[PDB]
């Protein structure tokens, strides 16, 4: 099935392949850790998983949610180091959309603008292409919410619920069986379903000391980090 | 075989083989713990003598980076040198840009990024340094941060590098550092790097310890003499 | 225990090797063996086995009952220098 | 062995091999040796020739007159790296008109030195100075070697068959901290006749001699004026 | 099966310049010897066939108006060095406005020798060192000098020397006849003896060329016509 | 900018790339080459016509100067390229000193590009060897011969190519001062030295001769049946 | 930084280039696609499929404009689509400015396929992995072509590419002539897309385009769903 | 030792067959393709037993042919992969030169390919004679055709000069197979002569295809 | 980065170099072009490859490609190289004419662009051009002239010549029936076509499977025309009956 430098370098194999993207991809369930991101009528929520095994860490900087613009928000997956890297980037090609341009960027344009810098890395043979996820959210004028995801092979695309990491494909499943249903969709229904779709993926009944959320809505849309307490309150509320 | 030769290629079952080399390469290194009180940090390193030739005071492993800030190395002396150089350089140079001390959440983000721009190309091979940052400032208490070769940095209540780092942090959580002023914090320092390193695997040895927060008014320097030669002499009852 | 390593004559061997492989066939009184060790600088113990049978042969070729320095030369001049696109010893130095 | 052709490639025990071969091919010069007295520093230097009919290669070179260096290695090198010193002295003494501090030069040959083992197809330097000096806080005396690593140290010596003098010089340790000039090189000479077999000492054609003091500029001798220094030794005791 | 340009031996060694260094065996022999009365040269050409013109080839050219050369090994890459010593001492005259001495362009030559590199520069020598030895002979303000070349940059002054593929032989030999009174006769006749010795073909008037040196004259070439009468007194 | 070596030493102390030109030069067509007092006389043979060619564009002997003709043997790709930059380089020197160019400067120069191009980076050897004749001021005619390693001589008579070994041993025992006497007998002397070798059979061989006086003068398919049927009555009236 | 600067496709012993086979491979293993002329315009048709309902069909398009009056359509490789778009964008654009009038077709697909055949000669790069197909209208005549990876190009009256495309072009062979309108070719479209499609065809998995001389645009779903029905 | 290399088709097998008829010592032959057996350890079995054979009889010859057929064609037949052909070489080897005392045998080797097989397969002392066959020349040329047209009721009109430069470089093979097909030819149309035409169309059928 | 390359520039051990020899081998099969002049005019005769039944037939050319207002040529193999290296010589001509006012000789221009195919065999590290392709034109200094190309790099005028799969037919037919000087644009289209009837494996010779372009001299014109598909048929059946009527005379 290999001939030749394939298995070594982004070059075509005979059936029309090339491995060293897609070891990428087996590449990012190295962290072992799930988020998920659900958008309702009016509203869009990011929830993902934390775990500190040692006392001596310092707890409050361990977040994998960064504040890319005061609209736009992201969630990132896989190696640290490449995803600061990619943070890097975002926030510094928003800042030049919104010097040259004069007014806010839109998610699509930045999704995209981000996998075609991405594309490059499995076009040339010296470079290895940053095994890392992105997941953005944000609010545009006459759209209400949008969901984007983007991969490390250069395939970004819009979607309205979405899981990245271990333990994708069950809860894509559970997700789908939920959506099928079509009900209406509220802030707190919609937070209730993305907790409760971790919560039965992993089977933990967690505390409120172990889960990060975010949240953009149409009254605010300052991307914003909810804080312990009314975390506490959502998860109380959910169980009655 | 031939996956791991280049720092551009991901093996079969998707990671890279060059950068846990450099890793294995760090796990050779004597040791150096560092901690965090009440009002600054401590930082302590255990210094083997080869032979008797060689003079006190030489190669000191406990660098000093700029007025404010201080790094404790461990791994490769050539390859830390070269860190400690362009850290320096970039404090500089943001003091000249903007006009103020550097705080420490982005001088160790600057050179964390600089030290992962080194683990993609194939041209260049991975630094094999890992090292710590800490300083004390009023607005702001103490910092620590902990920087390895593969380009991950993260914040401590203390931490400890070398071959007997697990060991070292065993006696290390038994503290209850969260309270005491770092007065009497030298006195368990000497005795937590006494009680470690039996005298089997090495006949003599010294001690090298840092000092940085309010007591000396936000410079970092060389503890006093005596202060060590007390701190020493109490560490020298763990025999009982 | 023991890791004998066996190299390429410098000088003296090719001399000495020379000597004992000619020293049982009629040759001329006044051949000197020195110039023809000159001659050739990297060489093994086959080669100089296989110049020898081959002056042999020169000499055999025409009529003669003892050969002369022109045929070592002819030999010298044929077997070492026209057989070299045909040799092993550029890739085993390197024991490759 | 694929893990021996590069200086990028990292052993799977994390140790590359191309450093190590550089430090193999430095030990085969000839040796040396240097050490430091209260007020002066002294080395010494064994010299080598190929044939009786040629001269012996010279060892000992003049950086500046507070400054002197001895090598170890291949030629080449040491001539490049002695005259970007002498280049880097000269620009100190001109920008801020005083003597470059011993620290400092070596800080920046460390530095210099450490470039070449990370890019591709590049190779280290193969040399082995041992530097003398003189400065505000007195004598001084460094070692680099090809790892770009840099020590400080009282007394050493490399080269080939370098270890029976650093027994001599480690037993011998405590009495260099008051003597003078006199009996230093007299003990330098001594630890530098140890690393000889029986048949063979000193003829004052082999051997070179450095010094650098407070008040005394840097000085070489060679092979004339050593015989006051060389005469007052006792004989290798059997 | 492929290594770089440059690359460390486990031994200590480099890879190249070995190869370069055993590489001169191929080449013809020349002597140089040192008296205080002044410097000889002497080399062989090895004719190959009876329709050369014996007056083409040559070896010993003079740098100089007191500096002459001898080369052994490879000739096609002596030129670049030769015209380097040349355009050298030029220039050091034009500024300093004197003559320089013979070991300041020993060294001055030598520190080209190992810069060939296969990375991070421009194209200069791509890869080969140098495959030339060079025997330097001169008088300059201390008298007669000769200096002695090789292709790792080693230079160091000798008193007696012979390089190229009968270089042992004649090394051993010329250890016993030679002492420091000497004079250039018989330093000449000695050289004439060995090459005699040595050399393959029949010696004669052509086959040969000798050059002496002297602090009173420049750098003097025997012709077709002196060189006899050393010969038919040998 | 490909920048990677190409020749290198081998570990017994050869540079096998130069070889291999070498041994791709030997397997060219055949060339020859005489000089006389006043006429220099060199030739070509394996014309193989194959009756669809125009002849006026395979030549294999050009003019440098008007004192000066090269013949080349090896792969002629890399001939043209040598004969430009050697034209372009031989008519500068006009510009600078008055005189016209010797044959041994531009024999030089070209020895020298062609062993400079052994040293630089990423650049294959060059695969051809020359014999470049000329009568230069003075009235001195010579010849010279250029190798793919640059390394130039001077001789009295040369073969290059394809069987050359065979030529030089018939002209190192034939060529004597009466057989140089008369130019018609040099030119004999060619000819038979050609007829000698590859069959070549009297179509097969393209001369051309400088009497040291003017430009070339490259002789039709007539005089050379002439010369040919000369030699062969010769020869049968001695057997 | 530096690259390589060596090729990486090299002639066979054989005398093959064998990255273009591999390419073409890769091509052929793509979404199918169809395209058709009859006298008045051009209709290029594709079939697109979202794995799952999560997927937002109306975020991405297949069938992108470069300018008022060309179209272009892909079978392949994804992200190798985008660049190629936009060079295109952007060497229209340099046409426009320097003449002053909307680009020829045939301008257009010349300097495209001579940007793809570049792009396989230079060192340290692979081919890209795409077929393209390209529509316009320009002086009354419609214009249809296809690009090669290997930088070839071709002009056809009926096209099919992608999976089972000898079947497409056997069918199209039975089925096509020259006269013709454009509904009917949008039915006989979607009639040999019916060949490999799915199950059920509904009117969002399934792209269309049309080009006449009043210039390019792309059919809304509703137009699509009434072409669907009253058909098959 | 001899070994006998050059381009396909020029009489190599030829000369073999002629020492062959000559010969008085027994003569053993083998090809290099079944060298190569399909289970694990047959292939130094197999040449043990051949050199025990050729040693037990007599003075004798020992001709091996394509020696090279072992190194360029692989088969899936074959239960190793590519190192049970070393330890094939390796077997060989040893028999040419091991130090056992050899006694008194000969052996020829052939083969077009020679820039692939193993130099120390071929180091003096195994093999001290190398022969290269050049491609033929016209005067070669014109004696294989008087040869092969010796006993054939040739006409008068045909000429061998035009059929010498019929092809640049035809090789030894190409004059038998043009003389025996035109010699079919004609005795399709039961004939006893050989015209022009039969030798025009004859090469045109061999040569162009 | 050493282990990846592929060394596309050095020698061999047996004297020769690789690639080009891949190359020509490469050349051999994908198309049949042959060349022929004798009098006024000469002609080019090419084999269509893509003859599938969806074709558009645009462009008024297959193969045949102008160079300037007296140069055409033809070529064979990979045809995105071909391409290339038409525009590469068509801005030589130009800038030729640009700075001499005058109509550029053909010699000189072959000469420069086999100058260039030659550059990338010698440094450079990069596959070669895998293209050979033929000149025909009319100058002042030699009246019409006809050349071939190679990938190597060399080239040479000619008479009659062909480069296809099957040249080494079409040669040996060519230099045993041809005529030095008498030949004039009337017979020349009958050699044509019967060379390519016995090239071909197909019979009956269907005019849309071939293409043929002349070159004829004018007063001051020197035009050039490709001739419509409404003339090969009768040449066709011509040639078809004349042979049929000698082959019934035997
Ligand atoms: N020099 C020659 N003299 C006579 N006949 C020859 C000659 N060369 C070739 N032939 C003819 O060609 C035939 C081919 O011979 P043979 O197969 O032995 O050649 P080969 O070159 O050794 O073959 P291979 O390389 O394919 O093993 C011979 O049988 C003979 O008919
Ligand atoms: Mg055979």
């Amino acid at each position: 099935s290999s001939a030749g430098f394939d298995r070594h370098i982004t070059i075509f194999s005979p059936e029309g392949r090339l491995y060293q993207v897609e070891y990428a991809f087996k590449a990012i369930n190295q962290g072992g850790l799930t988020s998920v991101a659900v958008r309702g009528k009016d509203c869009a929520v990011i929830v993902t998983q934390k775990k500190v095994p040692d006392k001596l860490l310092d707890s409050s900087t361990v977040t994998h949610l960064f504040k890319i613009t005061e609209n736009i928000g992201c969630v990132m997956t896989g190696m640290t180091a490449d995803s600061r890297s990619q943070v890097q980037r975002a926030r510094y090609e928003a800042a030049n959309w919104k010097y040259k341009y004069g007014y806010e960027i839109p998610v699509d344009m930045l999704c995209k603008r981000i996998a075609d810098i991405s594309q490059v890395y499995t076009q040339n043979a010296e470079m290895r292409p940053l095994g890392c996820c992105m997941i953005l959210i944000g609010i545009d004028e006459e759209q209400g919410p949008q969901v984007y995801k983007c991969d490390p092979a250069g395939y970004y695309c819009g979607f309205k619920a979405t899981a990245a990491g271990v333990k994708q494909t069950e809860s894509t499943s559970f997700l789908e069986k939920k959506v099928k249903k079509k009900f209406d969709w509220t802030f707190e229904q919609t937070v209730e379903t993305a907790i409760t779709c971790l919560s039965t993926v992993l089977s933990i009944d967690f505390k409120p000391s172990e889960i990060e959320v975010g949240v953009v809505t149409v009254e605010n849309p300052k991307f914003r980090i909810l804080t312990e307490a009314e975390i506490d309150a959502h998860l109380v509320a959910l169980a009655e | 075989t031939g996956y791991d030769l280049s720092a551009s290629t991901f093996s079969p079952d998707g990671r890279v083989f060059q950068v846990e080399y450099a890793m294995k390469a760090v796990e050779n290194s004597s040791t150096a713990i560092g901690i965090r009180c009440k009002d600054g940090v401590v930082f302590g390193v255990e210094k083997l003598v080869l032979s008797k030739l060689y003079e006190e005071g030489s190669n000191k492993r406990l660098f000093n980076v700029d007025r404010h800030v201080g790094m404790a190395v461990a791994g490769l002396l050539a390859d830390a040198r070269s860190l400690a150089d362009i850290a320096r350089e970039e404090a500089s140079n943001f003091r000249s840009n903007f006009g103020y001390n550097i705080p420490l959440k982005h001088l160790a983000d600057r050179v964390a990024m600089y030290v992962h721009a080194y683990t993609l190309y194939s041209a260049v091979r991975p630094f094999g340094c890992s090292f710590m940052l800490g300083s004390y400032s009023v607005n702001d208490g103490a910092q620590l941060y902990m920087i390895d070769p593969s380009g991950v940095s993260y914040g401590y209540w203390g931490c400890a590098i070398g071959k007997a780092r697990q060991a070292a942090k065993t006696e290390i959580e038994k503290l209850q550092m969260k309270e005491m002023t770092c007065r009497d914090i030298v006195k368990e320092v000497a005795k937590i790097i006494y009680i470690v390193h039996d005298e089997v695997k090495d006949k003599a040895f010294e001690l090298e310890l840092s000092w940085v927060g309010e007591l000396t008014n936000g410079r970092h320097e060389i503890v006093p003499k005596d202060i060590r030669e007390e701190a020493e002499k109490y560490a020298k009852e763990s025999l009982k | 225990d023991r890791k004998i390593e066996f190299s390429l004559p410098d000088l003296e061997g090719r001399t000495h090797i020379f000597k004992i492989h000619a020293r049982s066939m009629s040759v001329e009184r006044d051949i000197r063996f020195e110039l023809l060790a000159r001659l050739c600088p990297n060489s093994t113990g086959a080669e100089i086995r296989s110049v020898c049978t081959e002056a042999g042969m020169f000499a055999i070729r025409a009529r003669r009952k003892i050969a002369t320095e022109k045929d070592f030369l002819e030999a010298v001049n044929k077997v070492i220098k026209s057989y070299a696109k045909f040799s092993a010893t550029p890739r085993y130095m390197t024991y490759n | 062995n694929q893990y021996d052709n590069d200086v990028t490639v990292w052993s799977p025990q994390g140790r590359i091999h191309q450093i190590e071969y550089a430090m193999e091919a430095v030990k085969q010069g000839s040796a040396t040796v240097g050490l430091k007295s209260k007020t002066h520093a002294v080395l010494v230097a064994l010299k080598r020739a190929q044939s009786e009919l040629a001269a012996h290669q010279k060892k000992i070179l003049h950086v500046d007159n507070h400054i002197g260096i001895s090598i170890a290695g291949l030629t080449a090198d040491a001539r490049l790296l002695c005259n970007f010193m002498r280049q880097e002295c000269l620009d100190s003494r001109f920008v801020f008109d005083r003597p470059l501090p011993v620290s400092r030069l070596v800080s920046l040959i460390g530095s210099k030195t450490q470039i070449p083992t990370q890019r591709y197809g590049r190779r280290p330097y193969g040399v082995g100075l041992l530097i003398a000096g003189y400065d505000d806080m007195g004598p001084h005396i460094f070692q680099t070697c090809p790892s770009a690593n840099y020590f400080d140290c009282r007394a050493m010596s490399i080269g080939a068959r370098s270890q029976s003098a650093r027994t001599y010089l480690e037993r011998h340790m405590s009495e260099f901290m008051e003597c003078n000039l006199n009996e230093l090189v007299k003990h330098g000479l001594r630890a530098l006749r140890e690393t000889l077999p029986a048949e063979q000492d000193l003829t004052t054609k082999n051997v070179s001699i450095g010094i650098v003091g407070k008040d005394l500029e840097f000085t070489i001798y060679d092979d004339d004026d050593v015989s006051p220094f060389l005469e007052g030794l006792e004989e290798r005791p059997q | 099966y492929d290594r770089g340009v440059n690359t460390f031996s486990p031994e200590g060694r480099l890879f190249q310049v070995e190869y370069a260094i055993e590489a001169i065996k191929l080449g013809s022999t020349a002597i140089g010897i040192q008296t205080s009365e002044g410097v000889c040269l002497a080399v062989e050409k090895r004719i190959t066939s009876p329709l050369m013109e014996p007056s083409s080839i040559e070896k010993i050219v003079e740098i100089d108006a007191h500096i002459g050369c001898a080369m052994s090994g490879l000739i096609a890459d002596a030129k670049t060095l030769i015209d380097k010593a040349r355009v050298e001492t030029q220039n050091h005259w034009f500024t300093y406005n004197e003559t320089m001495t013979v070991e300041s362009v020993t060294q001055a030559v030598s520190n080209l020798a190992l810069q060939f590199g296969e990375e991070d520069a421009d194209p200069g020598a791509m890869s080969r060192p140098f495959g030339v030895a060079l025997l330097f002979g001169g008088v300059d303000e201390k008298g007669p000098q000769l200096f002695h070349m090789d292709p790792s940059g080693t230079f160091v002054q000798c008193d007696a020397r012979a390089i190229g593929s009968a270089s042992e032989g004649a090394q051993s030999s010329l250890q016993e006849v030679y002492h420091k009174s000497m004079t250039l006769k018989e330093a000449i006749k000695s050289s004439l003896i060995i090459l005699k010795q040595v050399m393959e073909e029949k010696l004669n008037a052509t086959n040969i060329e000798l050059a002496t040196v002297q602090p009173g004259q420049n750098f003097h070439m025997f012709t077709k016509e002196e060189l006899e009468e050393v010969i038919k007194d040998i | 900018s490909y920048d990677r070596a190409i020749t290198v030493f081998s570990p017994d102390g050869h540079l096998f790339q130069v070889e291999y030109a070498q041994e791709a030069v030997k397997k060219g067509s055949t060339a020859v080459g005489v000089r006389g007092r006043d006429i220099v006389v060199l030739g070509v043979e394996k014309k193989s016509v194959a009756k669809l060619q125009d002849e006026r564009t395979v030549r294999k002997i050009c003019a440098l100067d008007d004192n000066v003709c090269m013949a080349f043997a090896g792969l002629t790709a890399d001939a043209r390229i040598v004969i430009n930059r050697a034209r372009v380089e031989c008519q500068s020197h006009r510009l600078t000193v008055e005189d016209p160019v010797t044959v041994e400067y531009i024999t030089r120069y070209i020895a020298s590009l062609k062993q400079r191009y052994t040293q630089s980076n990423g650049r294959r050897p060059f695969g051809i060897s020359a014999l470049i004749v000329g009568f230069d001021f003075d009235g001195t005619p010579r010849l010279y011969q250029t190798d793919p390693s640059g390394t130039y001589h001077a001789w009295k008579a040369n073969a290059i190519g394809r069987g050359a070994k065979s030529v030089r041993e018939f002209l190192e025992k034939n060529y004597t001062d009466e057989a140089i006497e008369t130019d018609d007998l040099t030119i004999k002397l060619v000819i038979k030295a050609l007829l000698e070798v590859v069959q070549s059979g009297g179509k097969n061989i393209e001369l051309a001769v400088m009497r040291r006086d003017q430009s070339l003068k490259i002789l039709n398919p007539e005089e050379i049946e002439k010369y040919v049927a000369e030699i062969e009555k010769e020869k049968e009236e001695n057997e | 930084e530096r690259g390589y600067s060596f090729s990486l496709t090299t002639f066979s012993p054989s005398g093959k280039l064998v990255q273009i086979e591999y390419a073409l491979a890769a091509v052929a293993g793509g979404a199918p696609s169809v395209g058709i002329k009859a006298a008045n315009g051009v209709v290029l048709a594709t079939e697109k499929k979202q794995k799952s309902i999560l997927y937002d069909e109306r975020s991405v398009h297949k069938v992108e404009p470069i300018t008022k009056h060309i179209g272009l359509v892909y079978s392949g490789m994804g992200p190798d689509y985008r660049v190629l778009v936009h060079r295109a964008r952007k060497l229209a654009q340099q046409y426009y400015l320097v003449y002053q009038e909307p680009i020829p077709t045939a301008q257009l697909v010349q300097r495209v396929a001579s940007v793809m055949q570049e792009y396989t000669q230079s060192g340290g790069v692979r081919p890209f992995g795409v077929s393209l197909l390209i529509c316009g209208w320009n002086e009354g005549r419609p214009y249809l072509f296809q690009s090669d990876p290997s930088g070839a190009y071709f002009a056809w009256k009926a096209t099919a590419m992608g999976k089972n495309y000898v079947n497409g072009k056997t069918f199209l062979e039975k089925r096509y002539n020259e006269d013709l309108e454009l509904e009917d070719a949008i039915h006989t479209a979607i009639l040999t897309l019916k060949e490999s499609f799915e199950g059920q065809m509904t009117e969002d998995n399934i792209e269309v385009g049309i080009c006449n001389e009043a210039g390019f645009r792309r059919l809304t779903p509703t137009e699509v769903k009434d072409y669907l029905a009253a058909i098959a | 030792g001899v070994i006998l290399y050059g381009p396909p088709g020029t009489g190599k097998t030829l000369l073999a067959k002629a020492v062959a008829n000559q010969t008085s010592a027994t003569f053993l032959r083998v090809v290099g393709s079944e060298l190569i057996q399909k289970y694990l350890g047959d292939g130094p079995k197999l040449v043990r037993e051949l050199f025990r054979v050729a040693e037990e009889h007599a003075p004798s010859i020992v001709f091996i042919d394509e020696i090279d057929a072992i190194g360029t064609k692989r088969y899936d037949s074959n239960s190793g992969g590519e190192r049970e052909i070393q330890r094939t070489m390796l077997e060989l080897l040893n028999q040419l030169d091991g130090f056992d005392s050899r006694g008194d045998v000969k052996v020829i080797m052939a083969t077009n390919r020679i820039e692939t097989l193993d130099p120390a397969l071929i180091r003096p002392g195994r093999i001290d004679r190398k022969i290269e066959f050049p491609l033929p020349d016209e005067k070669t040329k014109k004696r294989i055709f008087q040869i092969h047209t010796s006993r054939m009721t040739l006409a008068d009109d045909v000429t061998l000069d035009d059929l010498i430069m019929a092809k640049d470089d035809l090789s030894g093979a190409d004059i038998k197979a043009i003389c025996t097909e035109a010699g079919l030819m004609a005795l399709r149309e039961r004939r006893m002569k050989v015209t022009n035409e039969d030798f025009k169309k004859s090469k045109e059928n061999v040569l162009y295809k | 980065s050493r282990r990846y390359d592929s060394r596309t520039t050095i020698f061999s051990p047996e004297g020769r170099l690789y690639q080009v020899e891949y190359a020509m081998e490469a050349i051999g099969h994908a198309g049949t072009c042959l060349g022929i002049l004798a009098n006024d005019g000469v002609l080019l005769a090419a084999e269509r490859r893509n003859i599938h039944k969806l074709l558009d037939e645009v462009f008024f050319s297959e193969k045949i490609y102008k160079l300037n207002e007296d140069m055409a040529c033809s070529v064979a193999g990979i045809t995105s190289d071909a391409n290339v290296l038409t525009n590469e010589l068509r801005l030589i001509a130009q800038r030729y004419l640009l700075q001499y006012q005058e109509p550029i000789p053909c010699e000189q221009l072959v000469t420069a662009l086999c100058d260039i195919k030659q550059a990338y065999t010698q440094f450079g590290g990069k596959r070669p051009f895998g293209v050979s392709l033929l000149y025909i034109g009319w100058d002042k200094h030699y009246g019409f002239q006809l050349y071939q190309s190679d990938p190597s790099g060399n080239y040479g005028g000619w008479k009659a010549t062909c480069i296809g799969n099957n040249s080494a037919a079409a040669v040996s037919m060519l230099k045993q029936d041809y005529k030095e000087g008498e030949m004039t644009l009337k017979s020349a289209l009958a050699l044509a076509i019967k060379v390519l009837n016995k090239t071909m494996d197909v019979s009956k010779l269907s005019a849309e499977k071939v293409e043929i372009a002349t070159l004829t001299r004018e007063n001051g014109k020197t035009v050039i025309r490709v001739l419509k598909q409404k003339e090969v048929e009768q040449l066709i059946k011509k040639h078809e009956e004349e042979e049929a009527k000698a082959e019934r005379e035997k």
